[PDB]
RNA sequence: UUUGGCAUAGUUCC
DNA sequence: AACAGAAACAACGGGCGGAACTATGCCGGAC
DNA sequence: GTCCGCCCGTTGTTTCTGTT
């Protein structure tokens, strides 16, 4: 169809104990960062490369709607493991869920937000460089990527 | 040295890289033999379930437990699989001046007469006239034999496998009779002929005397009659072997003996037997082969993992290379996205002043002699590509108007320049997320050549005498030919097949679905014989044809293809008590 | 089938939006009959939907100064005439016949360069 | 283009000529061995805005034993045809008192105009090919052996000799390729003749259903 | 009328061979003068040799029809 | 002169 | 406008070698 | 002595055209 021909490509991410997949704007802002300027520093380092700026942008234009922290929480915390009849109480299990299950080896404390969006931006731009081709798939084979 | 070719043999031994590499290189083949068991066996289990109860009746004929026709004779002659040899036709392949050198029996130079046959038996030749005609009229079936041969058996085999060796029998009399070649002999050619033609008589396999019965023996005796006839010819039975009375009695009396013994005895499990015949070499068994060509032709899939479509061209085609590329540019798929260079998006309201200052000239031109909407759909065709494919711009243009119709305006340059544009403008709804669909379909819907579904088409000469054209010249002999032939990925037959310029009788696919659904059930049936017979044939091994056969007419009996899974084994309308004990016992049961 | 289905759901969204931006009343533009000094032929042929015969009478107009220019380099009417009249017959909508008479023109104009008669 | 719709119906016809003589129905020589320069010339060699508009190349042809049993070859303008070409066309059946007709169609048949030509099955006979199937002869290809429709009176004399009940040959569906080629109803049975490997020939018999 | 095959197959061999076999053994007159033998197994094989075995095969044709065949009348192939 | 079973692991042979 | 025939996509379920030989742990828990 | 990892045949859902 029309739309999604347009759009080519997006960016999901698989938050566990939630139901489906989020994109990953919406969880960038459940961090706390709401101008695509700041998300952009934080996935993409070197602002002079036009075509990851051209890859991330359809990812972008789902931002479209959401806008803010809450309403973020809100849409993250609607597909927990039993979805809630109230609001306040599913926007608190997506906050848990976001500081206790997403990236622990990150951290845990209360602050650890201005750290997991970096490494949640490190993922998204890996992704990015192996979608552009320029480095090498890895594979589960390799001994240094076992224990 | 880097990427693992041992310099050194096992006596000098193997230096540690080489000494890894040939451990990575032992361990797939370890891999390979603990992997194929266990498919194999399965692959055996399946045949013989689907073919556990197929028998020789009384009849003759091949019928399974429902007393339901297979074959109305087994092997499509009658004979056991463990009494037949290899033999030579030794009439097929001769020209004419040759075939007739060597099987006329000139009675007329008499001095070759007198030579080979004895002195009482020259004058009477020479004198009898009937004798004359019964000579004549022998070469004449000879020959109607020669023409039903060649028929038969297109590119020029001569090796086949009949159940008499004549040859050695042959032999066999010379050595008994202790018959000495350099002598005139006493054998009557007369005696030789009413010798054959009353020996055929007792050759019986389908017994009768209706025209259909006499007609399902004759066919079923042809070619071991045709050659049986040709070793016993007259000329060659005084000129080769120079037998005599009691050894050419002795002679027909063991053919007798031998064909009456190497017939098929009713009662035997045919079925069994070609289900452990075709799945015992499993067991040592750009395109797929093997044990997963065989896995995928017994249980046919719609959807074959490396389909192709061999392609035949007819005339001119075949022979020279232009219309030979010109063919491969028709049945290869190519859309826009494989000739375009670079596309763009612009705004650009003026027509005169163009953002683009390469258009201008010829913009202008355009625009000079008559709304519209102010964006743009610019794209660049890369010129190797555009060139390549014999590809010319107002065949795009035409094809862009043929899909999209008069609501698009398209401007394009030509080849003169060094830049070849074509300008797209459009004559809720906003207009920039719309061109980016145009430009979206247009690059990848607009097909503008070849078949769908067809993705690349090769192109080299034959190397082998069964994908080489082979004719049969003035003067009789086989002569080989070399024409182009193609060979596709993907599959789409009836299109390739209606298409311009292809030969219509010798092209073939290796999808079985396809070639049901195009040609019917007898096709699929030798179609599937066929690709039995080449993923069988390509370890050198050699199954006899009576199973291959068995195989096949099990598989296509019913008049749709029956895949050998539950899904075949249940489609049988059979006891429920066989169907239980494979692949679903309990379900089977209770729905009985 | 996938491929039936995305070519019908995009025939369906672009028709939608050509729609959009068709207006309630095409103006059917009044096809002016040519005049007596008309020199083409078949002048008052409607074969070809919005194509005017002030338009082909340009288009011959350009055909005849590629010849002119042409034959003042190599030491006509008829021959223009007969030129549009080919491209016309030949035409089954006006933007291939416009783009096949100035292919015309181009192919005069280089011959006119490689000092060859066209 | 025009060259390629000439092309087109030439080969329709010609194929459809040899469908009527493999069917027993008298098409003379010269109607089968058209050349192409010959069709342009009899029936036009411009299609669009020309002679040959789909339409009267229709062909009624007697079988070669009953002058009075005829065949209609029906060509449709339309991509699509309807319950009322459906209708059209077996009126003027009726009319001309014609039992059987063929009907080559552009693109496809809807599904209610396939089933009003199945319904009228004991009235009138029609059958539906597409114009991809046409283009070329199944029968010529060297993968299909020969078949003969065999007469009720060889059915009858074939089961007698081998003591066969009907259930007990092998079947070939009425919607084979071949099967609409010969245009066999349920019930008949053809004959297989083809070459073998170990015998030189081998007949077989299958039953349409 | 009889139209199955002249010869004796050899699964209607073995089975004549193990039937009359058991007869023997089981203490039934025999049909030949045994020269010194003691094998049930032995001695049917003689008497078929000899065509005596009074056994006579029904064949069922698959049509449900039948035909007796002696012993005696089957061509002995091996 | 009387008879346990379920699971897991290792090994032999194609 | 109501009804009906045919088809694209999604979810569900069954299917996956043959033999043979040793050994070891376990067969319900509280009151 | 009582309670506690991949393939592909079916069937559904939904959708898209044709008739009257």
């Amino acid at each position: 169809g029309a739309k999604k021909s347009a759009i080519g490509q997006r960016i999901v991410a698989t938050l566990p104990y939630i139901k489906q997949e989020v994109p990953i704007i919406i969880v960038f802002r459940a961090l706390g960062f709401v101008s695509d300027r700041d998300i952009l520093e934080h996935i993409i380092y070197d602002f002079e490369d036009p075509e990851m700026m051209e890859m991330v942008k359809p990812s972008l234009d789902e931002a479209f709607v959401i806008q803010e922290q809450n309403v973020a929480l809100n849409f993250i915390g609607s597909r927990g493991a039993k979805p809630g009849v109230t609001k306040e109480k599913r926007i608190k299990y997506a906050k848990e869920v976001l500081q206790k299950e997403m990236l622990p080896h990150v951290g845990v404390s209360d602050f650890c937000e201005t750290k997991k969006a970096y490494f949640l931006g490190y993922m998204v731009h890996r992704l990015l460089l192996a979608a552009l081709g320029r480095r090498e798939l890895d594979d589960r084979d390799h001994y240094g990527n076992k224990r | 040295e880097s990427r693992g070719f041992v310099e050194n043999s096992y006596l000098a031994g193997l230096t540690p890289t080489e000494f890894f590499f040939h451990a990575m290189g032992g361990r797939e083949g370890l891999i390979d033999t603990a992997v194929k068991t266990a498919e194999t066996g399965y692959i055996q289990r399946r045949l013989i379930k689907s073919m556990e109860s197929v028998m020789v009746k009384y009849d003759a004929t091949v019928r399974n437990s429902i007393n339901q026709v297979v074959q109305l004779r087994y092997g499509e002659d009658g004979l056991a699989g463990e009494s037949v040899e290899f033999q030579n036709l030794a009439t097929l392949k001769p020209s004419n001046k040759a075939f007739e050198k060597k099987f006329r029996f000139d009675y007329t130079n008499e001095r070759a007469l007198r030579r080979t046959l004895q002195e009482d038996l020259v004058k009477d030749v020479l004198s009898n006239a009937h004798i004359q005609n019964e000579l004549e009229r022998e070469f004449e079936r000879m020959r109607e034999d020669r023409e039903v041969l060649r028929v038969i058996f297109p590119t020029g085999d001569s090796k086949v496998v009949l159940p008499c060796n004549l040859l050695r029998m042959i032999w066999n009399a010379q050595k008994i009779f202790h018959i000495n070649p350099r002598l005139p002999s006493d054998l009557h050619p007369i005696k030789v002929v009413e010798g054959v033609k009353e020996l055929s008589k007792k050759l019986v396999i389908v017994n009768g005397d209706d025209p259909l019965s006499r007609q399902a023996q004759e066919n079923a005796t042809l070619l071991f009659n045709i050659h049986l006839r040709s070793t016993l010819c007259s000329r060659r039975m005084a000129e080769e072997f120079r037998l005599s009375g009691e050894a050419f009695d002795w002679l027909l009396g063991e053919i007798e003996s031998k064909f009456n013994q190497a017939i098929a005895h009713p009662g035997e499990m045919v079925g069994a037997l070609a289900a452990q015949s075709l799945g015992e070499p499993a067991t040592q068994m750009n395109v797929t082969l093997g044990v997963p060509r065989l896995k995928e032709l017994i249980n046919i899939s719609k959807k074959p993992k490396t389909p192709s479509l061999t392609v035949f061209l007819l005339g001119q085609s075949a022979r020279d290379a232009e219309r030979a590329k010109d063919i491969l540019c028709r049945l290869e798929h190519t859309t826009l996205r494989k000739v375009t260079a670079n596309t763009a998006i612009y705004y650009d309201p003026n027509p005169q002043s163009t953002v683009v200052a390469e258009d201008q000239e010829w913009v202008n031109v355009y625009y000079e002699m008559p709304r519209i909407s102010p964006w743009l759909l610019r794209v660049e065709l890369d010129r190797k590509h555009m060139t390549d494919r014999k590809l010319t711009m107002e065949q795009i243009a035409e094809k862009i108007n043929a899909g999209f119709g008069d609501d698009l305006n398209c401007i394009f340059n030509d080849d003169n320049a060094e830049k070849l544009v074509l300008r797209i403008r459009i004559m809720k709804m906003d207009d920039d997320v719309f061109l980016r669909c145009i430009e979206s379909n247009m690059l990848t819907d607009m097909t503008l050549q070849g078949i769908e579904q067809i993705s690349k088409v090769y192109m080299h000469l034959p190397q082998t005498d069964n994908k080489k054209k082979i004719i049969i010249t003035e003067d009789g002999e086989f002569k080989a030919l070399q024409e182009w032939i193609l060979e596709t990925d993907g599959v789409s037959l009836m299109r390739v097949l209606s298409e311009k310029d292809v030969d219509p009788v010798r092209t073939t696919s290796n999808d079985i679905v396809e070639i049901f659904t195009v040609l019917g059930i007898e096709a699929v049936r030798k179609a599937l014989e066929r690709e039995l017979y080449h993923v069988i044939s390509f370890d050198g091994s050699y199954v006899n044809y009576r199973h291959l056969a068995l195989l096949c007419d099990t598989m296509t009996c019913r008049g749709h293809l029956m895949a050998i899974t539950r899904h075949g084994v249940n489609r049988q309308d059979t006891g429920p008590l066989m169907k239980c004990s494979f692949e679903e016992t309990v379900d089977v049961l209770m729905e009985a | 089938g996938r491929d039936e289905a995305h070519k019908r759901e995009w025939n369906l969204f672009y028709q939608k939006q050509m729609q959009l931006r068709k207006g309630k009343d095409p103006k059917i533009e009044e096809f002016v009959p040519p005049d007596e000094n008309c020199p083409l032929k078949e002048a008052s042929s409607r074969r070809i939907p919005r194509l005017t015969v002030k338009a082909r009478e340009h288009c011959l107009r350009l055909l005849e100064e590629a010849l002119s220019s042409n034959r003042q380099s190599t030491r006509l009417r008829a021959k223009a005439v007969e030129l549009e009249h080919e491209t016309f017959r030949n035409a089954k909508v006006a933007n291939l016949y416009k783009a096949s008479v100035l292919k015309k023109v181009a192919d005069i104009h280089r011959a006119s360069k490689d000092g060859q008669p066209y | 283009d025009d060259e390629e719709e000439t092309y087109r119906l030439w080969k329709i016809r010609k194929t459809i000529m040899q469908l009527c003589h493999d069917r027993g129905y008298l098409v003379t020589q010269d109607g089968l061995d058209q050349t192409l320069e010959e069709f342009k010339a009899q029936f036009g060699g411009k299609p669009s805005e020309g002679r040959p508009r789909r339409t009267d190349l229709t062909v009624l042809v007697a079988h070669n034993d009953d002058p009075t049993d005829q065949m209609f070859v029906f060509f449709p303008e339309e991509p699509k045809v309807g319950i009322k070409t459906i209708k059209v066309y077996c009126q003027r059946m009726q009319e001309e008192n014609i039992t059987r007709a063929l009907i080559v169609v552009q693109q496809g048949m809807t599904p209610s105009a396939k089933q009003s030509l199945v319904d009228m099955a004991p009235k009138y006979i029609l059958e539906q090919f597409l114009q991809q199937e046409l283009l070329i002869n199944i029968t010529e290809h060297e993968l299909v052996p020969e078949h003969v429709v065999m007469t009720k009176e060889e059915v009858t004399e074939l089961l007698a000799r081998y003591k066969l009940r009907e259930n007990q040959l092998p079947r070939i569906q009425a919607g084979d390729p071949v099967a609409r080629y010969f245009g066999i109803k349920r019930g008949q049975v053809v004959k297989i003749i083809r070459p073998s490997e170990t015998a030189g020939r081998y007949i077989t018999y299958r039953l349409v259903q | 009328k009889r139209i199955t095959t002249p010869y004796m197959t050899k699964y209607e061999r073995a089975r004549v061979l193990g039937t009359r076999a058991l007869q023997i053994a089981m203490c039934a007159p025999v049909m030949v003068e045994l020269e010194g033998e003691t094998d049930p197994l032995l001695i049917a094989m003689k008497e078929l040799k000899a065509r005596k075995i009074p056994i006579i095969i029904r064949r069922y044709l698959p049509d449900g029809s039948y035909e007796d065949w002696g012993v005696d009348e089957l061509i002995i192939t091996d």
